[PDB]
C-alpha cells in the first residue's frame, strides 16, 4: 500500500524542487573551508534527507529485488556512493580526513540529475570526448616526439649557471655544492640576477651567454622554477612541451631555453609553436566542432483634461523623429560619460555632472510622457519600455543619494540594439547563452564549482601548513587554493590557459601527484572540452607619325616582360635586406655601411626608372586606378624625397629624419609581386567590412566595460614602490600620498608610481582591457585593482578582493564572448567568400590550388595492387612472412620499444646505463636494417614504389649514418652540438609510428593539405614581421631594458627583433615587451644618454608609437591566426568527409 | 646599449682627432668600477710611455710634452663605470703617430664577490697632411656610377631593340 | 601538536641494547644552526628531568653519571630522525625518556615520550 505513496511522492515537481534546493544549500555549505561547530547536525540533516530520498526511491523501485530497477540507470550510482561515503565518514573513518571529506562533492553533481536537460547535455559532452579520442592520441604522440627532440637538444642545458672563478679556502665546485643549501648561500656563489628565485643561466655558445666577468658557465644545481622547468627527463620534457602546446607561459620557457642553449633554437620554438601548438589547438577545435555540429543537425532534422493631455503628448512625441532625437542624446551621453578620468579639473568634473543630470532629466521626461500617453499597461507590455523604466529609476536613485551607484547608467547603450542589426546579433547570442544553452553555461558553472571545492578540500590545508616553500614572506601567494573564492579564481585562471605558474606552487606545497591530477583534470575538461564547445557553438550559429604609340607599346612590352618583373623582384628583396644591417652595430662595419648607403641611391634610381616606365607603358589612368601601383608610387615618392634631401644637404631636420624611418615600409613592394601574399591580402580586404561592423559593436561593448572600469579604478593604482627592491610599502606606515611624499623627502629611494597600463582614462582602460582579454599582462592590473582602496590611498593587499568578479565578468563577456564572436563572424565571412569564388579556397594561388588538388588525390579509395609474389619459393615464403599482419605489428611493437628506450634516458645517468642504452639502440638499429633489407630482398623491383617504404629506407639509412658518425666523432673530432643534432636522426624510427595509426595519419594528411595556405599566410606574416622588425630596430633600439626587453631579447639587431616579434606573434609577452617602451619622462628614463659607440641619445621610447606598434601587431597577428585557423578547419572538414 | 667600435687609424695634421677605445661589459646590469691608463710609443721607438690616466673622475696627464695641453677626455661622464675610454686630441701633430694602448682596469661588484679584470686596447694611428678618402668609399662610389650607367645602357638597348622590332611589325599592315 | 611518534612503551631485556626510536615530522628542510634536539630522562613520572643529550650545531652528549658512557646518538636528524641508543641497558635505566624538537622556522616544539621498562 505505502509503495503507492512512495511512487506518488517520488514522481513530483515539488519533491524534485526540494531536493534541488537541498543540494544547492549543500553546495553553499561545501564552500566554508572550516565549517563551524553548529554545522555538524545540519550536515546530519543533509545526510538524512539524502538517505530519505534514497529509501523513498528504493521503496518505489526495488521491493526486495536487489535494487535492479534503481541501479540499472547509472545516475543513481552517484546518490548511492554519496550516501555510503556520508555514512562511513559519519561513523569511524581513517586518518585521511580531507581526502575523504572531499568525496561528498558529488552532492554537487546530483544537480545534473535533478535539473532536467543537463542529463542530455552532459551526454553530449561525453559523446564529444569519444570523438576527441583520436585527436588526444595524436596530441600525446606529437607532444612526446617534440619532448624527445627537446630532451636530446637541451638535456641539462637549463642547469647552466654562472659559477664563480675565485674560490676561497681551497674549495671546489663539488665541495661547495654538497655544502650550501640556503638560497643566500647559493647567491654567494652563483649569479642570481637581482630578484629571480633561480640562478641566471649562461651559455658556452657566443650568442646565448652571457656569464658576466668573473663567472664561468657550468651545469650544476637544480633546473629553474623549483626544478620543474627542465628537459632532463622525458617526463619533464613532456610537461614543458604540453606547456608549449597549450601556450601557457611558453614565453618564459622560450627565453630560458634560448639563454641557455643558444639564440639559434628559435628554430626549434618556431617549429614547435607553429606546428604543435597552433595546429593541435585548432585540430581539437576542428574535431569538437565537427562532433558538435553533426549531433546538432542530427538533433534538428479632470477626465476630459486628462484625455486631452494624453492626446497632446502622444501627438507631440512624434514617433518617427523623437526616436532619432533621443538616440543622438544617448550617443552623446555615452561619449560624455567616456570623458571622465582620474586627473581632472573641477571644471571638467562639474561639466560632466551637469551634462549627466541634464541627459537623465531629458530621459525621465520623455519616458514618463510616453508611458502615460500609451497606457502604462501597454507600456510595461514591452521589453524595451520596461528596460527604459528600470534605467530611469536607477538614474533617479541618484537624485540626492560610491561609483557602482552611477556606473549602472552605462547599459543605456544597449538601447541602440533596436536600430543596430549587428548589436541585434550580439543581443541574440548574449541572451541565447542564458536561454537555449543556459544548460551549457550551467554545466560550466557546476564543473568550475566542483573543481574549486575539490582543489580547496585537497590543498588548502597544505597551502597554510607552509607557504614558506612557495613564499619567503611566509604568507599566502596571490593564487592559492585555501579559500573557496581563491580556488574558484584558480579554476578560472586555468580555464584561461595559465595553469603552470600556479601548478608549480601547488606542487611544491602539496605533492606533484595530486597537483598534476587535479590541474590536468581541470585543464582538459575545461579548455579542451567545454570552452571549446562554446566557440564551436558560436561557429555553428554564425554558419547558420604617331611615334608616341609605338613608344608606349615597346615600353609596355619591356615593363611586363617576365625578365624585368623578376629583376624588380630581386631588387625589392635586395633593397629590403639592406635594412637588416642598420642596427646599433653599424658604427662598426663601415665598409658595408658605405656600400649600403650607395646601394640605396642605386635602388632609388632603379625604382624611379621602373615607375616612369610603368607610367609610359600604362597611362596615368591605368596607373592611378590601381592600388598596388598607388602604393609603389607613394613609396617611390618618399624614397625620392629622402634622396633629394640627403643629396641637396641641409637634411637632418626633424620631419625628414622621421620620413627616413618610413624606409621600413620598403618591403611592402613585395605584396604586389608575391601572389601568395597578394591572395591573403585580398581575403583580408574582402573580410574587413564585416570585421569593421563587429569591431564597432565590440568597441562599444568594451567602452561600456571601460567606463565601468574607469569609475571603479580611476587613480587607485598609485603605490609607493621602494625603488631598490620593487616592493610596495607595508601600508601601516605611509598609508597615502601625503605620507609617501614625507617619506620621499626624508629618504631618497621611494617613488610613488603608477602602473602605466591602468584605468586612469578610457584610452588606458581600453589598453588594460586589451591586456586582460589577451591574458598576457592582466595579472598586474588584477593585483592592483584588488589591492585598490581609494584614489590617493596606499593599496592594501586584497583590500577589495572582489574586483576579481569585475574582471571575471569582463573576461566572460568582453573577452570570451566578443573574441568568439569575432571568430564566428570572420569564419562566416570567409565562407561567404569561399562560396562567392566559385567554391574555391581563398588562401591559395591557382598553381598552389592545383598542387593541393593533386596532393589530396592521394586520398585513394582504391587498394593498390599489393605486389606480385616471386616464383622462387624460398623468397616466396620470405614474401608472405614479410607481408603478414603479424610481421607488421611486430615491427610496430619494436618501434614502440625503441621509443621507450629513448624515453628512459635522462640527465646525469651513470656510464653503465649510458652504455647499455647505447647497445640497446645499436641492436634496435641492426634489427631495423635487417627487416628492411630482407623485405628489399623480397621486393627488389617494387619496394621503392611506395612513400612509406622509401621513408623506411631513408630513416634506417640516416640512423645508421648518425651512429657511425658519432663513432667517427669520438675517433676524430669534438663537437657536442653537432653530436646532439646528428643523434636527432634516430627520431625517424619513432616517426615511423604514424604508418599504422590511421586515426592520426588522417590528421597528419590534413595538416599536409593545409600546408600551402599556411605557407602563403607565413609569407605574409614574415613580411609583416620584417616590416615591424625594421620599425623596431629603428625606434625601440636603445630603450631601457625591463621585463620582455633584456640582453637576449630586445630590438637592437635583426635577430633580437625577429625573436621578440615571433614571441609576440602568439601574443605571448607583448605586455612585457611594451612596458619598457611605454615609459618616458624620467625617473622612468634618462632622455639625454650617451650610449657609447653611437650618436643616439636618450634611452626611452615614444609611448604613442609604442602602443600603436604593439597593439597593431597583436591585432594583425590575431587576424592571421584566424586565417590559419580557417585553413585548419577547412582542411580538416575536407579530409574527414573525403 | 654599448658597442665596441674600432678607432680611426688615420689622423690629419693640424686638425683634431678622437681616439676610440670602447670596452663594454658582458652584462650591462653589473655595477662595475673602471678607470683607464694610456701608453704610447712614437713611430720608430722601442718603448711604451704612459701619457694620461683617467681615474674615478679626475684626468691627470703625464709629463709628456708631446701631448701637454693638446688632449682632453672624450669618454663617459660622471658614471664611475666608464665603459667608454675615448681620448680626444686637439691640434694633432706629427708626433701623434704610433701605437697607443688603452688599459681598462675594470673592478666589478657582486654580492660578496669582487672580480678584477683587465682588457687592453691597442690603437695605431698615422698622421697625414691631407685627408685621403678611403679606397672602400671611392670604389663604392665608382661602382655606384658604373652600375647606374650600365643599367641605363641595358634599358635603352632593350628599348630600341624592341622598338624597331615592333616598328617592323607595325608596318607589316 | 608536532608530529612526534615514539613507542609509548619500550620493553628491553637487561643487558641488551635499547634503541629509543622517535619520528619527528615537520615541513621545510632542516637547518644545522636552526635544528635543535633535546633528550631528557626521569626516574619516574613526577621525577625531575635530567638532560642527557642535545643537538646544538652538533651532538652534545652530557655524559651523565647515571648512564656512564652507554648513551649514543642513533639518528640522522635530516631524515626527521633523532633516535638515541642506550647500550647494555641496566635496571636503573627504567623510566621516562623525553625527546624535544624545536625546528626553525617551525614555531611549534615537538615532544615524544617513551616509557622504558627493563625486563629480567
Ligand atoms: C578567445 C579565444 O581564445 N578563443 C579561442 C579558444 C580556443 C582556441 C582558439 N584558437 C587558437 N588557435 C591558435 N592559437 C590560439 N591562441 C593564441 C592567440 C590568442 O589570442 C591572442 C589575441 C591577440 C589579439 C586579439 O585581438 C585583439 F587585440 F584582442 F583585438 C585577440 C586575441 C588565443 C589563443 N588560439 C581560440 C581563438
Ligand atoms: C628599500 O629597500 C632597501 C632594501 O631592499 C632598504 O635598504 C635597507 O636600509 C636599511 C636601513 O637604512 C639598511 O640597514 C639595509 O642594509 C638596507 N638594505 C639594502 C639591501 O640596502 C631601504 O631602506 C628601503 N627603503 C626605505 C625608504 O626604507
Ligand atoms: C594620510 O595618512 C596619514 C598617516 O596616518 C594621516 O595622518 C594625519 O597626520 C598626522 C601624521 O603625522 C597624524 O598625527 C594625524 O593624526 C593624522 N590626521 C588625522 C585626521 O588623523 C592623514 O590623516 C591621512 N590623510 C591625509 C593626509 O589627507
Ligand atoms: C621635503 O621637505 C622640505 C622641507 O621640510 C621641502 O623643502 C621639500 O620640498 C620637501 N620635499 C618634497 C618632495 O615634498
Ligand atoms: C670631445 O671634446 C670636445 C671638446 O674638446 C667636445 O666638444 C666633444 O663633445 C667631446 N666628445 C664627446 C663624445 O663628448
Ligand atoms: C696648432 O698649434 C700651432 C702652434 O703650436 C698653431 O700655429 C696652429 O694654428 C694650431 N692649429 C690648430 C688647429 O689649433
Ligand atoms: C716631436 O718630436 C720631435 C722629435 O721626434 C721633436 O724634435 C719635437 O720637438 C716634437 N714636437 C713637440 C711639439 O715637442
Ligand atoms: C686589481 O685591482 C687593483 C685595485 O683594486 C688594481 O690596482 C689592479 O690593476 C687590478 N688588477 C687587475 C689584473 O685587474
Amino acid at each position: 500500500p505505502l509503495r503507492r505513496i512512495s511512487i506518488k511522492i517520488l514522481v513530483h515537481s515539488l519533491f524534485s524542487m526540494l531536493i534541488m534546493c537541498t543540494i544547492l544549500t549543500n553546495c553553499i555549505f561545501m564552500t566554508m573551508n572550516n565549517p563551524p561547530d553548529w554545522t555538524k547536525n545540519v550536515e546530519y540533516t543533509f545526510t538524512g534527507i539524502y538517505t530519505f530520498e534514497s529509501l523513498v526511491k528504493i521503496l518505489a523501485r526495488g521491493f526486495c529485488v536487489g535494487e535492479f530497477t534503481f541501479l540499472r540507470d547509472p545516475w543513481n550510482w552517484l546518490d548511492f556512493v554519496v550516501i555510503v561515503f556520508a555514512y562511513l565518514t559519519e561513523f569511524v573513518n581513517l586518518g585521511n580526513v580531507s581526502a575523504l571529506r572531499t568525496f561528498r562533492v558529488l552532492r554537487a553533481l546530483k544537480t545534473i540529475s535533478v535539473i532536467p536537460g543537463l542529463k542530455t547535455i552532459v551526454g553530449a559532452l561525453i559523446q564529444s570526448v569519444k570523438k576527441l579520442s583520436d585527436v588526444m592520441i595524436l596530441t600525446v604522440f606529437c607532444l612526446s616526439v617534440f619532448a624527445l627532440i627537446g630532451l636530446q637538444l637541451f638535456m641539462g642545458n637549463l642547469k647552466h649557471k654562472c659559477f664563480r672563478n675565485s674560490l676561497e679556502n681551497n674549495e671546489t665546485l663539488e665541495s661547495i655544492m654538497n655544502t650550501l643549501e640556503s638560497e643566500e648561500d647559493f647567491r654567494k656563489y652563483f649569479y642570481y640576477l637581482e630578484g629571480s628565485k633561480d640562478a641566471l643561466l649562461c651559455g658556452f655558445s657566443t650568442d646565448s651567454g652571457q656569464c658576466p666577468e668573473g663567472y664561468t658557465c657550468v651545469k650544476i644545481g637544480r633546473n629553474p622554477d623549483y626544478g620543474y622547468t627542465s628537459f632532463d627527463t622525458f617526463s619533464w620534457a613532456f610537461l614543458a612541451l604540453f606547456r608549449l602546446m597549450t601556450q601557457d607561459y611558453w614565453e618564459n620557457l622560450y627565453q630560458q631555453t634560448l639563454r641557455a642553449a643558444g639564440k639559434t633554437y628559435m628554430i626549434f620554438f618556431v617549429v614547435v609553436i607553429f606546428l604543435g601548438s597552433f595546429y593541435l589547438i585548432n585540430l581539437i577545435l576542428a574535431v569538437v566542432a565537427m562532433a558538435y555540429e553533426e549531433q546538432n543537425q542530427a538533433n534538428i532534422e479632470c477626465s476630459p483634461y486628462w484625455i486631452k493631455f494624453k492626446k497632446c503628448i502622444y501627438f507631440i512625441v512624434m514617433d518617427p523623429f523623437v526616436d532619432l532625437a533621443i538616440t543622438i542624446c544617448i550617443v552623446l551621453n555615452t561619449l560624455f560619460m567616456a570623458m571622465e578620468h582620474h586627473p581632472m579639473t573641477e571644471e571638467f568634473k562639474n561639466v560632466l555632472a551637469i551634462g549627466n543630470l541634464v541627459f537623465t532629466g531629458i530621459f525621465a521626461a520623455e519616458m514618463v510622457l510616453k508611458l502615460i500617453a500609451m497606457d502604462p499597461y501597454e507600456y510595461f507590455q514591452v521589453g524595451w519600455n520596461i528596460f527604459d523604466s528600470l534605467i530611469v529609476t536607477l538614474s533617479l536613485v541618484e537624485l540626492f543619494l560610491l561609483s557602482v551607484l552611477r556606473s549602472f547608467r552605462l547599459l543605456r547603450v544597449f538601447k541602440l540594439a533596436k536600430s543596430w542589426p549587428t548589436l541585434n546579433m550580439l543581443i541574440k547570442i548574449i541572451g541565447n547563452s542564458v536561454g537555449a544553452l543556459g544548460n551549457l553555461t550551467l554545466v560550466l558553472a557546476i564543473i568550475v564549482f566542483i573543481f574549486a571545492v575539490v582543489g580547496m578540500q585537497l590543498f588548502g590545508k597544505s597551502y597554510k601548513e607552509c607557504v614558506c616553500k612557495i613564499n619567503d614572506d611566509c604568507t599566502l601567494p596571490r593564487w592559492h587554493m585555501n579559500d573557496f573564492f581563491h580556488s574558484f579564481l584558480i579554476v578560472f585562471r586555468v580555464l584561461c590557459g595559465e595553469w603552470i605558474e600556479t601548478m608549480w606552487d601547488c606542487m611544491e606545497v602539496a605533492g606533484q601527484a595530486m597537483c598534476l591530477i587535479v590541474y590536468m583534470m581541470v585543464m582538459v575538461i575545461g579548455n579542451l572540452v567545454v570552452l571549446n564547445l562554446f566557440l564551436a557553438l558560436l561557429l555553428s550559429s554564425f554558419s547558420s607619325g604617331k611615334i608616341w604609340w609605338n613608344i608606349r607599346k615597346t615600353c609596355y612590352k619591356i615593363v611586363e616582360h617576365s625578365w624585368f618583373e623578376s629583376f624588380i623582384v630581386l631588387m625589392i628583396l635586395l633593397s629590403s635586406g639592406a635594412l637588416a644591417f642598420e642596427d646599433i652595430y653599424i658604427e662598426r662595419k663601415k665598409t658595408i655601411k658605405i656600400i649600403l648607403e650607395y646601394a640605396d641611391k642605386i635602388f632609388t634610381y632603379i625604382f624611379i626608372l621602373e615607375m616612369l616606365l610603368k607610367w609610359i607603358a600604362y597611362g596615368y589612368k591605368t596607373y592611378f586606378t590601381n592600388a598596388w601601383c598607388w602604393l609603389d608610387f607613394l613609396i617611390v615618392d618618399v624614397s625620392l624625397v629622402t634622396l633629394v634631401a640627403n643629396t641637396l644637404g641641409y637634411s637632418d631636420l626633424g620631419p625628414i629624419k622621421s620620413l627616413r624611418t618610413l624606409r621600413a615600409l620598403r618591403p611592402l613592394r613585395a605584396l604586389s609581386r608575391f601572389e601568395g601574399m597578394r591572395v591573403v591580402v585580398n581575403a583580408l580586404i574582402g573580410a574587413i567590412p564585416s570585421i569593421m561592423n563587429v569591431l564597432l559593436v565590440c568597441l562599444i561593448f568594451w567602452l561600456i566595460f571601460s567606463i565601468m572600469g574607469v569609475n571603479l579604478f580611476a587613480g587607485k593604482f598609485y603605490e609607493c614602490i621602494n625603488t631598490t627592491d620593487g616592493s610596495r610599502f607595508p601600508a601601516s606606515q605611509v598609508p597615502n600620498r601625503s605620507e609617501c611624499f614625507a617619506l620621499m623627502n626624508v629618504s631618497q629611494n621611494v617613488r610613488w608610481k603608477n602602473l602605466k597600463v591602468n584605468f586612469d582614462n578610457v584610452g588606458l582602460g581600453y589598453l588594460s582591457l586589451l591586456q586582460v582579454a589577451t591574458f598576457k599582462g592582466w595579472t598586474i592590473i588584477m593585483y592592483a585593482a584588488v589591492d585598490s582602496v581609494n584614489v590617493d590611498k596606499q593599496p592594501k593587499y586584497e583590500y577589495s578582493l572582489y574586483m576579481y568578479i569585475y574582471f571575471v565578468v569582463f573576461i566572460i563577456f568582453g573577452s570570451f564572448f566578443t573574441l568568439n564572436l569575432f571568430i564566428g563572424v570572420i569564419i562566416d565571412n570567409f565562407n561567404q567568400q569561399k562560396k562567392k569564388l566559385g567554391g574555391q579556397d581563398i588562401f591559395m594561388t591557382e598553381e598552389q590550388k592545383k598542387y593541393y588538388n593533386a596532393m589530396k588525390k592521394l586520398g585513394s579509395k582504391k587498394p593498390q595492387k599489393p605486389i606480385p609474389r616471386p616464383g622462387n619459393k624460398i623468397q616466396g615464403c620470405i614474401f608472405d612472412l614479410v607481408t603478414n599482419q603479424a610481421f607488421d605489428i611486430s615491427i610496430m611493437v619494436l618501434i614502440c620499444l625503441n621509443m621507450v628506450t629513448m624515453m628512459v634516458e635522462k640527465e646525469g645517468q651513470s656510464q653503465h646505463m649510458t652504455e647499455v642504452l647505447y647497445w640497446i639502440n645499436v641492436v634496435f638499429i641492426i634489427l631495423f636494417t635487417g627487416e628492411c633489407v630482407l623485405k628489399l630482398i623480397s621486393l627488389r623491383h617494387y619496394y621503392f614504389t611506395v612513400g612509406w617504404n622509401i621513408f623506411d629506407f631513408v630513416v634506417v639509412i640516416i640512423s645508421i649514418v648518425g651512429m657511425f658518425l658519432a663513432d667517427l666523432i669520438e675517433t676524430y673530432f669534438v663537437s657536442p652540438t653537432l653530436f646532439r643534432v646528428i643523434r636527432l636522426a634516430r627520431i625517424g624510427r619513432i616517426l615511423r609510428l604514424v604508418k599504422g595509426a590511421k586515426g592520426i595519419r588522417t590528421l597528419l594528411f590534413a595538416l599536409m593539405m593545409s600546408l600551402p595556405a599556411l605557407f602563403n599566410i607565413g609569407l605574409l606574416l614574415f613580411l609583416v614581421m620584417f616590416i615591424y622588425a625594421i620599425f623596431g630596430m629603428s625606434n625601440f633600439a636603445y630603450v631601457k631594458k625591463e621585463d620582455g626587453i633584456n640582453d637576449m631579447f630586445n630590438f637592437e639587431t635583426f635577430g633580437n627583433s625577429m625573436i621578440c616579434l615571433f614571441q609576440i606573434t602568439t601574443s605571448a609577452g607583448w605586455d612585457g615587451l611594451l612596458a619598457p617602451i611605454l615609459n618616458s619622462k624620467p625617473p622612468d628614463c634618462d632622455p639625454k644618454k650617451v650610449h657609447p659607440g653611437s650618436s643616439v641619445e636618450g634611452d626611452c621610447g615614444n609611448p604613442s608609437v609604442g602602443i600603436f606598434y604593439f597593439v597593431s601587431y597583436i591585432i594583425i597577428s590575431f587576424l592571421v591566426v584566424v586565417n590559419m585557423y580557417i585553413a585548419v578547419i577547412l582542411e580538416n572538414f575536407s579530409v574527414a568527409t573525403e | 646599449g654599448c658597442v665596441e667600435v674600432d678607432s680611426e687609424t688615420e689622423a690629419v695634421y693640424g686638425m683634431t682627432f678622437k681616439i676610440l677605445c670602447i670596452s663594454c661589459k658582458r652584462r650591462s646590469e653589473t655595477n662595475a668600477e673602471t678607470f683607464t691608463e694610456w701608453t704610447f710609443r712614437q713611430k720608430g721607438t722601442e718603448e711604451f710611455v704612459k701619457i694620461l690616466r683617467y681615474e674615478n673622475e679626475v684626468l691627470q696627464l703625464e709629463e709628456d710634452e708631446r701631448f701637454e695641453g693638446r688632449v682632453v677626455w672624450n669618454g663617459s661622464r660622471g658614471t664611475k663605470d666608464l665603459q667608454d675610454l675615448s681620448i680626444f686630441i686637439t691640434n694633432v701633430t706629427y708626433n701623434h703617430s704610433g701605437d697607443y694602448e688603452c688599459h681598462v682596469y675594470r673592478l666589478l661588484f657582486f654580492e660578496n664577490y669582487e672580480h678584477n679584470t683587465s682588457v687592453v686596447k691597442k690603437i695605431h694611428i698615422e698622421v697625414v697632411d691631407k685627408a685621403n678618402r678611403d679606397m672602400a668609399s671611392i670604389v663604392s662610389e665608382i661602382m655606384m656610377y658604373v652600375l647606374i650607367v650600365v643599367l641605363t645602357i641595358w634599358l635603352v638597348a632593350e628599348m630600341i631593340y624592341c622598338y624597331k622590332k615592333i616598328a617592323a611589325a607595325t608596318e607589316t599592315a | 601538536s608536532m608530529e612526534v611518534t615514539v613507542p609509548a612503551t619500550l620493553n628491553v631485556l637487561n643487558g641488551s641494547d635499547a634503541r629509543l626510536p622517535c619520528t619527528f615530522n615537520s615541513c621545510y628542510t632542516v637547518n644545522h644552526k636552526q635544528f635543535s634536539l633535546n633528550w631528557t630522562y626521569q626516574e619516574c613520572n613526577n621525577c625531575s628531568e635530567e638532560m642527557f643529550l642535545q643537538f646544538r650545531m652538533k651532538i652534545i652528549n652530557l655524559k651523565l653519571e647515571r648512564f656512564q658512557d652507554r648513551v649514543e646518538f642513533s639518528g640522522n636528524p635530516s631524515k626527521y630522525d633523532v633516535s638515541v641508543m642506550l647500550r647494555n641497558v641496566q635496571p636503573e635505566d627504567e623510566g621516562i625518556y623525553n625527546c624535544y624538537i624545536m625546528n626553525p622556522p617551525d614555531r611549534h616544539r615537538g615532544h615524544g615520550k617513551i616509557h622504558l621498562q627493563v625486563l629480567m
